[PDB]
Order: C-alpha cells, then structure tokens, then sequence
C-alpha cells in the first residue's frame, strides 16, 4: 500500500522466516482439506503460513495391484491436527497461487494438495502469536505456547480462533482446550491488548525457539 | 530502480471513433475514450492543508 | 507496480553466538481502467430547419461529444471512480493512502 | 443576439448497451432604439440687436 511514513530503522523480520542460525529440523508434507476429516472439524481455518499442522496419514504406497512400488517416503498433514507435525514456514519457497477475489494480492494461504516445509527444531523462528482469555497479557522472555486443535469444543472456543493458531500462555495458567508444543519458549518479550469475540487482535511478530 | 514519479496520470486513449451507422431518415455516430486515474507512488513526499 | 521492503537488525558480537539473518518482502499494487462512451443522432428535417439560422446541427453535436468525454476524464483524475464500491481507480483528492489534511499556523 | 446552450453527458462503455445522445437549445435577446430631437428659432429684430455686441 506504499510507504506513508519514514522510520529510523527497518523491521527485524517477517513471520515464517528464520532469524537465527543453529540446530534445525524440517520435513516436507502434503496438505489435506478439512472436509476429509471424518468426525468433522469444529474449528476451521485456511492453510496459512506460520501455523501448526498435524499428522494425517501415509501416502507412500503408490499403487493398486498386488505388487506395489514404494518409490518415495511421503506424509500428509492437516491444519488443526492432534499429532504435532511442525510449523509451516519459509514463505520464499512457495508461490502466490492467487486469491478468490483477485490475483496478485498479499496472502499467506496455501491451496490444498500443495507441498510445504514444516519445522520441528529451530533456533529462531518469527511467528504470529495470539492471546487467550480476552484479557491483556504480557509474555516476557520465558512463557510457553500452544495451538488450537481441530476438535476444540465450541464451549472452550468462545473467542473465534483459527484452526491452527499459536497461542502463548504463562506457566501457571493455560486455556482449557489446547495442545502444548513440548520444549518451546517465547524468547522475545511482547505485549498484547485486550480481545473480544469477532475482534481478535492479530498480535505482533515474535521470535520462537521450537525445540 | 524506477524514477521518482510521485504523481502521474494514466491515460490509455483520448478520443476513439467507434463507427457510423446510416438509417433511412437519420444516422448515428459513437465515440469512446479510456483512462485509469492517478497514481501516487511516494505518499510521504506530499503535504496538504485543509485550512486555506 | 511492486515494492521491495528489506528487513534486518544487528546484535552484539560473540564467538559461539548464533547468527542473525536478514530478509525481504515484496508486494504489488494494481489500478483499474475505466472506459466511457457518447454518441449523437441527427434527423433530416431538423438538420434542414437548423440551417435556416446559419447553424450546423451535425457539427455542433459532434463537438459536444468530445467535450463530454474530456469532462469525464478530468473528473476521474481529481476524484476516483467508484472507490467506495471497491473499484481501484483513485484520484488526486481521493486516494486512501494519503497523509490527510492538516491545519495552517495562521 | 443569439445563444447556443449545448448539452450532453457520458456513460460507461458497453458492446451491446444503448448509446447516449447530445442536444442543444438556442435563445435570443433584443434591445430597443431611441431617438431624440432639438430645434431653434431666430427672430428678425433679435438677430440685428445680437450683432451689436
């Protein structure tokens, strides 16, 4: 939308980009549509970057006759998930793919059946963080993070939250229905304002230590 | 990489003659033109005052 | 048209310290083309009657067609075309990404 | 004296849409001419006495 203000310095980084170099683990995968989930999904959302994903199944069979050919090792994932399969990242790898209203529009969404890179271990990862309980929250250096499941009950989801959004919380208190990513730390302090249903603040970009 | 071009006007054509149709007791002509508006690439180099 | 938007920040030096990284984010902007039209029609009897007062009806109507198109184009430059509905045309005094008016000292 | 007063407006383009048209409407104005007069009279005796001075 063009630069309407001149600042003294540039932004540290963008969500989905690695910000520090160190030990790292990532695997490829393919995306399943939410409609294919058998017990139906109570929480829905797009396949947006910088959001958690869950394991779905194995698609390495590649055949239908009596002798099958296993020529590759592949896995497929779902946006919400209950079996953690990393966080989507590295936006420079993919393409715009266009948008519904018009192409050439900014978006982090990815179509179903596309291939992405999901990070399990990362020294520094810029992500988009959310807030729970609809109250002002200060994270500071060492809080934990969790992500919304597909099957989150509507009672525990009063604030409309995406399918796989990342939510930070203090050690003592955690929202009732969430899945905690083991051994993850906030690393970068951040403050978030109060929230309301339908008017959730998107939060601010933040560094992450996935493992 | 491009030039400054803080403000510019995008014009495709100024006058186009579509055609003429002749009838028994009259005739009709048509004309057309096209434009795309104005572009502001650098809005930080513009200052405006509503008072005077 | 496109934008570049680089990013990056530095930290203090260390021998075993992790390495900070830089990146960038490109965007694109679009504008829409608007077309207009105008016509004219002359009858046989009206053309002959108008010639009685030394006035050319056909030529007079032809000139108004060109002037009306120029009024349309001039207005689009100053004010956008259906920007409220969602059309991305914009104008000199109606571009949403503009610094907005202020007040003079006097 | 005469006046022209043209008219016309434009619409958006369309392959199968209708064609707008233009028009004009004339008018006239008038002024009135006025005349005046003025005369003189000279008498026989007053002419002679006028030459005295």
């Amino acid at each position: 939308m063009f630069q309407k203000q001149v600042y003294r310095q540039y932004t540290p980084g963008f969500p989905g980009d690695l910000i520090e170099d160190g030990p790292k683990r990532a695997r490829p995968g393919r995306i399943m549509s939410l409609s294919a989930v058998n017990p139906a999904a109570t929480a829905t959302g797009p396949n947006r970057a910088s959001r958690a994903f869950g394991y779905a199944g194995d698609v390495s069979a590649l055949g239908e006759g009596q002798p099958k050919t296993i020529a590759a090792r592949a896995s497929e994932v779902v946006i919400g998930g209950a079996n953690f399969f990393g966080v989507l990242g590295h936006p420079k790898h993919y393409a715009l793919f266009g948008s519904a209203g018009d192409s050439l529009a900014p978006s982090y969404d990815l179509p179903d059946g596309a291939e992405g890179e999901f990070f399990d271990m990362a020294t520094g990862l810029v992500v988009e963080i959310f807030n729970g309980a609809a109250a002002a929250l200060d994270l500071d250096y060492g809080d934990l993070v969790a992500y919304v499941p597909n099957n989150l009950a509507t009672a525990d989801d009063a604030l409309g939250l995406p399918a796989g959004a990342l939510v930070g919380f203090k050690t003592g208190s955690m929202p009732t229905g969430l899945v905690q990513i083991p051994n993850a730390r906030i690393v970068n302090a951040i403050s978030l304002p109060a929230q309301s249903a339908g008017n959730l603040v998107a939060g601010v970009t933040i560094v992450q230590l996935t493992q | 990489t491009d030039g400054g071009s803080v403000f510019s006007q995008l014009v495709q054509s100024k006058f186009i003659t579509l055609g003429v149709e002749k009838r028994a007791k009259s005739y009709v002509e048509d004309f057309s033109n096209g434009t795309a508006g104005a572009l502001c690439k650098r809005p930080w180099a513009v200052v405006r005052y509503l008072g005077i | 048209q496109g934008i570049v938007e680089p990013a990056g920040t530095a930290v203090e030096y260390g021998d075993h310290t992790n390495i900070p990284l830089t990146s960038w984010n490109a965007n694109f902007e679009r504008r829409t083309i608007v077309r207009g039209e105008l016509g004219m029609m002359v009858g046989t009897l009206e053309e002959g009657r108008a010639s009685a007062i030394r006035l050319n009806s056909a030529e007079t109507k032809r000139q108004q067609a060109a002037i009306g198109l120029e009024t349309f184009r001039n207005a689009i430059g100053f004010y956008g075309w259906q920007s409220g509905l969602g059309n991305r045309t914009y104008g000199f005094l109606n571009d949403p990404n503009l610094p907005a008016f202020q007040t003079p000292p006097s």
